[PDB]
């Protein structure tokens, strides 16, 4: 009954709020995420189907990350708003609901319902992020139109708006073509990559560590359900690592930096829709996930609003597990061993070769060999000398929290032996 | 339209233009009549004059209508300027048809009604966002924001208690389970004027009705004695005629409408005549509007607004839910008719403190 | 919205122009605008003899004229000390008082109907016709009537003004309690 | 249901009305003085500005019609339930009721939060 | 078929507006032409496949109500107080 | 077009016009509450046609000045009266209004004729209402093309007609 | 059939040409309220009618409205101002709006559908239980968002 906690908990909030000061929404906030993701933990490999909501491995792993970032992100915010935890709730639910269906135009309505909160949680009033918020807006929209007549194609396909149709020729490659825009778009996949920078730099921090995580996690969730072409996969592999990783050399500021870097993530992990494993994808959001929450909450302790490649420089003298963890981070996303990205991204690539696309796996990888550049121009800094730069040391929440999930990813790159196992029906 | 039949189109032609017209000549004595009744009201007498009854003085009237230097004014919108009143008398002068005014063949062959449509009230609400397109439409071509200001408050306060009227529209369809006038009319023949089941909605749809053009928001608004209002202010000789005109056929509308659905809309249990019960509640109704239009005051459309959300729209959708519980549990209808008479003497008794 | 609620519209009783300082639907400031009006009074009474004047005095406030008619009567005599019968002053006190009722009529008719419904401003303002009759019957005028002098009043009181007043004097005060 | 008869005469109606709205139209333009003036143009209220330079209006129309959209669309879903009720059962009613009971608490929010604004 | 193709060239010409119009409200407008469009053809297919695709589409006018009141509370945000609201004036971001 | 043309055309036009007529309020001075009375309840001025009483200009053709005309105010009434239709008829009310009246000065317009084209003049301080009824029944009939002056002259239907306005 | 298909085809083609060609933001709402009421007729000529009816009440009678209030309160209607017009995303625009359709037309050439279903007319009498049942699930989750989009809104414009 996780859905059943998620939708108690924001409805009576939403009132509440009237009557709790905006610490107490904090807390109970807090508290119904924990209590989703216990729920979660207790129906381990438990399957619950109610309608077209089915709750499987995919959506309960994926949910489960996406409470992590919802989780990490309340602990940053407090702001006396209550509506700036409301929407998170929000969000958080509808990337639940996202996930947790195969009906296409029950997953329009979460989509709406995970993207129009957060449109609005990029109000920190800052002028770039209601020109990035406005952007993210216009394009959300037009990929919705996109998806939109996707579904309605795949209507015309099969007399179900349920993936798994048997499907025509060329309509229902069409329509898959359709569904594929708005779902890559949400994915910051190439070549509809290009809301991901102006977000990502013009969002508040924490906010688009809640985005990178969860986002893109509740995205892949739904596309794993998709039955994707190769064709179509290659293009988007190729276009979204190349221009990600080449774009990202040149950038200046740590974010936007980051959102190509993401971006070219986002072509790593596509790999697994080759096959849909879902096992070794969930590996590699998990640890993304981890990765990713840690460095923007230490760019949160540096500045929100905007984090340039400098500020990142002396981390280390000002704080020392701080700078390690950012580099943890930045081997882990490079995915190199002993940690738990390289495991991932192995896994995606065991699953590409597995599906036989060649051309696709040798680009993609010596481009991310490419990328090395800017991961280390990233966790190197860690030791530079400080220049001017905004610097808050955080709360110790924050700071356990990063110490915890840079732990969690050199453990599982050392073990994953232990996680993986449970991460198909999950005994 | 299940159990009606269908009159050839020609006599389709030839109902809709011989309603059109009764509706011209209709408003026009309508509007002498509510000059005399508010004279009666007001100790001063009306128009003894062109008459006898005054019953020429709206042909005058007319006459000078036209020739009276209908003007494009200039730093206005050449076509919208124009065109607005068409929209507003068009989509105002429909949806009377539905309105059953006998059984079948009592309009000496043929048919009282023009169209008996299986959706019958969403024409009605469709076509009746319509009116208020058309008012605020013209307050904006006017290009001045004097009467635009006037048009906004139209709009804003005629969509508001438009909502309400959803909400109080909603509980006679679970009892007669049909969005046709006629098969509701039908069940009030038999079961017997359905506002006794459903007084509150009554009222939630007939104070709904009031702010629809009748009168007491009365932030109709008109240009007189305040920020002037929407759809006049710089029409001459026809348009400004056709845009009265229009408000008119949309109150009596109200009036017929209101009689039909919850009271008896005809049907009558008593000589059960077809087309005079049918005029003489539409009629009474009229009598008891003008009576709030002289003797009422405004509401000023920041406390009307504040009344219709706070006010209409919970109420008429908690009657709504308790009508439902009633018809999917579906065991009684009498409960009904006890709330009903409950809610009815708590709105009534709570007034004589 | 510096808003030109112009002179006279919309319906302005009292000819003015008002410039509403105003964004949206509240008032921020109105700056107004007066002197559509000024026909100097102050000016061309300079030049009418005292007998005159009264001529100029009531069509200045045109709804309580008679406190025009007695300040003016009564600034010349304490200039020159004359003395007004107590019969004379008791009459202007009640025309006076009776002026009040037409002016306070008039003023919650015009209030009444300026926003809101049109009806009671009949039924208040029908007594003011009664009250009217009564004047005509005494100055023969309905206003701006010439009845006061510097001595006192033009003329006598009819045998027939007493009853109408009387008459009116019984039917006010349920008039105005029903007002109330 | 309702056979297609109906739909074309109301089709008929709308084009009786509108026959007869654009002949009223045409008579009041064609009977008429037409000696339009400089000044009989102008739009109104003593020499310009009725309004004339002012700002843009209150939002409090936008969000009255917004809450309209919301809300309209609200009854749209419960007409359904309104008509077929006795198959939908205590199972139907009590999905309606929840769906109400959601929209009627954005209803609630936004009142106590309030709408002056 | 000629309704489906219809909603093909209204879905077109929805897209033209969007990458045509300069400012905000009328390249909503195109969305708003654009999704309708993908409506028509939803209950096109639902005439072909049985008649879900009806509250399909239904549901989709209630999100698209959604989007664009969120929609119409951002544009007023960001152009209130500022000029214009053509999208070409908010260029601060770049790559 | 313009009410003429046709020998019967003519004659029913201006007969609806004479009863018709919809005045423009133009309320000035002390003259204006003895307009008003002309519509209590006791002598209304709401039979004849006049009932209603649209304050627009747009939407009215009888003008009626009702008090002195001051200066201040001319030329916006000046405006006000081109910003009638053109099928308009302006009464001059009261003394200050037709004659300077007792205000013989810088301040007032001595004629109201000056500014705007008077159909019919009413004397009187204040004119009684039935007076002003009286008037706007000379106006009836002369737009009826039913008056005649003291030189035996018949007059227009509609002043205002005659006059180079610009 | 064909003979008003063809016409109401016409207007609902000329329409959607208007809204996204006209400069005047309140005729290109107005062209897309013809459009949307020729598509109203056209869903009733697919025997889907509660679609059509609630396709006028919503989108005419609520959102453009809306739209034409905040077009009124912000003029804001010749949006060409400020232009930098970038001449050539005029014509290039164009191309990519004709390839957005061909490829749609790939999909559809060539393919017929069976088209033969009784649906005895979309009332609600009938969608009720489809609505309420198969798709109660949905429905919620619309009003979810519903409530969620209206806390949206109000938080963002909430002048404080
Ligand atoms: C509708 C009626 C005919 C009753 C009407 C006609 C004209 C007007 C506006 S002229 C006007 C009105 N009242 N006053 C007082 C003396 C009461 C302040 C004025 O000074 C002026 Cl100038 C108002 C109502
Ligand atoms: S004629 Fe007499 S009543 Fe009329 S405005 Fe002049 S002073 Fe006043």
């Amino acid at each position: 009954m996780t859905l059943a906690i998620l939708a108690v908990f924001s409805v009576a909030l939403t009132l509440l709020g009237f009557v709790l000061p905006p610490q107490g929404v904090k807390r109970a906030t807090l508290l119904g995420l924990a209590l989703a993701l216990a729920s979660l933990l207790l129906t381990w490999g438990k399957p619950f189907a109610f309608g077209p909501y089915a709750v499987d491995g995919v959506s309960q792993v994926f949910t489960l990350l996406a409470l992590l970032g919802a989780l990490w992100t309340v602990g940053l915010v407090r702001s006396g708003r209550f509506e700036f935890y409301l929407l998170v709730l929000y969000a958080a639910l509808g990337m639940h609901l996202l996930a947790s269906t195969r009906h296409l135009l029950l997953m329009l309505v979460a989509l709406e319902a995970l993207s129009l909160p957060l449109y609005a949680l990029a109000t920190w009033r800052r002028g770039q992020g209601l020109e990035a918020a406005l952007k993210y807006f216009l394009l959300g929209a037009l990929a919705a139109a996109f998806f939109l007549y996707g579904a309605a194609l795949f209507y015309g396909a099969t007399g179900s708006l349920v993936l798994g149709a048997p499907g025509e020729g060329p309509l229902y490659a069409l329509a898959l073509g359709l569904l594929l825009v708005g779902l890559g778009f949400k994915a910051a996949l190439a070549p509809f990559h290009f809301w991901t920078p102006d977000v990502y730099q013009g969002s508040p921090t924490p906010v688009v560590l809640f985005m990178a995580t969860s986002v893109k996690a509740a995205a892949f969730a739904a596309l794993l359900r998709v039955a994707a072409p190769p064709e179509a996969l290659a293009l988007l592999v190729a276009l979204s690592v190349v221009v990600g990783n080449l774009a990202a050399l040149a950038q200046k500021e740590a974010k936007r930096l980051l959102a190509y870097s993401s971006i070219a993530h986002a072509g790593y992990m596509a790999l697994a829709l080759y096959t849909g494993n879902a096992q070794a994808l969930g590996f590699y959001l998990l640890t993304y996930v981890l990765a990713t929450g840690l460095a923007f909450a230490v760019l949160s302790q540096i500045s929100p609003d905007r984090v340039p490649l400098e500020a990142l420089r002396g981390l280390y003298r000002k704080d020392p597990l701080l700078g390690l963890a950012f580099l943890v981070a930045m081997l882990s996303l490079l995915g190199l061993p002993p940690l738990a990205g390289f495991w991932g991204k192995y896994l995606a690539f065991a699953e590409a070769a597995r599906a036989g696309a060649w051309g696709v796996l040798v680009l993609a990888l010596v481009t991310s060999a490419v990328s090395a550049y800017y991961y280390l121009g990233l966790g190197l800094a860690v030791f530079a000398r400080p220049e001017e730069t905004p610097f808050r040391p955080g709360p110790p929440w924050a700071r356990a929290a990063v110490v915890a999930a840079g732990v969690l990813l050199l453990a599982l790159g050392l073990l994953p032996g232990l996680v993986l196992p449970a991460l198909a029906a999950g005994g | 339209t299940w159990s009606y039949p269908v009159d050839p189109y020609w006599m389709v032609a030839l109902k809709a233009l011989l309603v059109v017209v009764g509706l011209l000549t209709a408003f026009a004595f309508m509007t002498l009549i509510e000059r005399r009744l508010l004279a009666r009201f007001q100790v001063r007498m009306g128009p003894n004059r062109v008459g006898p009854f005054g019953l020429l003085q709206p042909l005058a009237d007319a006459i000078k209508s036209i020739f009276k230097e209908d003007i494009v004014v200039a730093q206005a919108d050449r076509f919208l300027f124009v065109l607005a009143p068409l929209i507003s008398v068009v989509f105002a002068l429909l949806a009377f048809g539905l309105i059953p005014f006998g059984p079948p063949g009592s309009f000496f062959g043929y048919q009282p009604w023009v169209i008996n449509l299986d959706l019958g009230i969403l024409y009605l609400f469709a076509v009746s966002e319509l009116a208020v397109y058309g008012i605020f439409l013209s307050g904006w071509a006017s290009g001045s924001k004097y009467s635009l200001l006037g048009s906004l408050r139209s709009s804003a306060s005629l969509i508001s208690y438009e909502l309400g009227l959803g909400l109080a529209l909603l509980a006679p369809v679970l009892l007669v389970g049909s969005l046709n006038l006629n098969d509701i009319v039908n069940w009030q023949k038999e079961h017997g004027w359905l506002f006794l089941y459903a007084f509150p909605a009554f009222l939630v749809y007939l104070i709904a009705s009031m702010a629809e053009a009748a009168r007491t928001p009365f932030d109709l608004p008109e240009a007189e004695q305040e920020l002037v209002g929407g759809y006049h202010t710089e029409y001459s000789s026809i348009k400004w005629a056709l845009f009265q005109m229009a408000e008119y056929i949309h109150f009596i509308t109200a009036s017929a409408l209101i009689p039909t659905l919850f009271l008896g809309g005809w049907t009558m249990p008593v000589l059960e005549v077809p087309y005079l019960w049918m005029f003489l509640k539409i009629a009474f109704f009229l009598f008891f509007f003008i009576w709030i239009r002289a003797t009422w005051f405004r509401l000023r459309y920041d406390q009307l607004l504040r009344f219709g959300w706070g006010f209409l729209f919970p109420l008429a959708l908690l009657w709504f839910l308790v009508t439902a519980l009633v018809v999917a549990l579906d065991l009684p209808r009498t409960y009904l008719l006890y709330l009903s008479a409950l809610s009815f003497l708590v709105l009534l008794g709570a007034v004589l403190y | 919205m510096t808003l030109n609620v112009g002179p006279q519209h919309p319906s302005t009783h009292g000819v003015l122009r008002l410039m509403v300082t105003l964004s949206g639907e509240e008032v921020l400031e109105v700056v107004p605008h007066i002197g559509y009006l000024h026909t100097g009074f102050e000016k061309t009474m300079e030049h009418r003899t005292y007998l005159q004047n009264i001529t100029y005095t009531p069509r200045m406030d045109y709804l309580h004229s008679f406190a025009h008619d007695l300040a003016y009567a009564l600034a010349v005599e304490k200039l020159l000390g004359a003395v007004v019968p107590p019969r004379a002053e008791t009459i202007r006190v009640i025309l006076n008082e009776l002026s009040r009722l037409a002016s306070h009529l008039v003023f919650l008719g015009t209030g009444l109907l300026d926003l809101g419904a049109l009806t009671p401003f009949f039924y208040a303002f029908r007594e003011r016709e009664t009250i009217l009759d009564l004047f005509e019957w005494v100055t023969g005028q309905r206003f701006h009537h010439n009845y006061i002098r510097i001595g006192g009043v033009k003329e006598d009181l009819p045998e027939e003004f007493v009853p109408e007043l009387k008459k009116l004097l019984e039917v006010l005060p349920h008039r105005i309690d029903e007002y109330e | 249901m309702a056979p297609i008869q109906e739909y074309v005469g109301t089709l008929i109606y709308v084009g009786v009305a509108l026959f007869i709205g654009v002949a009223a139209l045409l008579v009041g333009a064609l009977l008429g003085p037409k000696k339009p003036g400089r000044a009989k143009l102008m739009p109104y209220e003593s020499g310009n500005d009725p309004a004339g330079e002012v700002k843009r209006f209150p939002v409090h129309f936008y969000v009255v019609a917004m809450l309209f959209i919301l809300f309209d669309v609200e009854v749209a879903f419960l007409w359904p339930y309104a008509v077929s009720a006795g198959g939908l059962g205590l199972y139907g009613f009590l999905g309606v009721l929840a769906f109400t009971l959601l929209l009627f608490v954005g209803f609630l929010y936004e009142w106590w939060k309030g709408v002056m604004r | 078929m000629s309704y489906l193709l219809t909603s093909a060239l209204l879905f077109a010409l929805g897209v033209y507006g969007v990458l045509t119009r300069r400012t905000a409200i009328l390249v909503f407008l195109s969305i708003e032409l654009m999704l309708n469009a993908a409506n028509l053809s939803l209950v096109g297919f639902a005439r072909a496949y049985g008649l879900d695709g009806q509250v399909a589409a239904l549901m989709v006018i209630a999100v698209a109500a959604a989007e664009v009141a969120v929609g119409l509370g951002l544009i007023v945000a960001i152009f209130r107080h500022r000029e214009s609201t053509a999208v070409d004036d908010l260029s601060e971001l770049r790559g | 077009r313009e009410g003429i043309l046709f020998t019967t055309l003519e004659k029913l036009v201006a007969w609806g016009r004479s009863n018709s007529l919809w005045p423009a309020t133009f309320g000035l001075a002390c003259c204006a509450i003895e307009m008003m009375a002309s519509t209590d309840a006791r002598n209304d001025l709401a039979r004849f046609g006049s009932e209603v009483f649209r304050a627009s200009p747009r939407q009215a053709d009888v003008m009626i000045v009702a008090g002195r005309l001051s200066k201040k105010m001319a030329p916006v009434m000046r405006r006000v009266w081109e910003q009638m239709p053109d099928p308009k008829w302006v009464i001059s009310m009261g003394a200050c209004a037709s004659s300077g009246g007792m205000f013989n000065n810088y301040a007032i317009v001595q004629n109201v004729d000056s500014v705007v084209p008077v159909d019919v003049y009413v004397p009187g301080c204040p004119p009684r209402p039935e007076a002003l009824i009286y008037a706007v029944m000379q106006l009836q009939k002369k737009v009826r093309g039913q008056a005649y002056n003291e030189r035996g002259e018949r007059l227009p239907p509609v002043a205002a007609w005659k006059r180079t306005r610009g | 059939m064909s003979l008003l298909e063809g016409l109401a085809l016409f207007l609902l083609l000329l329409s959607g040409v208007l809204v996204v060609t006209l400069r005047n933001a309140i005729h290109a709402a107005l062209a897309l309220i013809l459009n949307f009421l020729v598509l109203a007729g056209v869903y009733v000529a697919l025997d889907a009618r509660f679609l059509g009816f609630i396709q006028v009440i919503v989108y005419a009678g609520a959102i453009v409205v809306l739209f034409l209030f905040v077009i009124m309160l912000l003029f804001a209607a010749q949006g060409e101002i400020g232009f930098d017009p970038l001449v050539r995303s005029r014509p290039l625009a164009a191309l990519l709006a004709l390839g957005v359709a061909g490829i749609l037309a790939a999909g559809l050439w060539g393919l017929d559908l069976a088209f033969t279903q009784d649906l005895k007319g979309g009332l609600p009498q009938a969608l009720g239980p489809l609505l309420y049942g198969d798709w109660l699930f949905v429905l919620l989750a619309v009003g979810f968002l519903l409530m969620a989009a209206t806390v949206v809104a109000v938080a963002l414009v909430e002048p404080g």
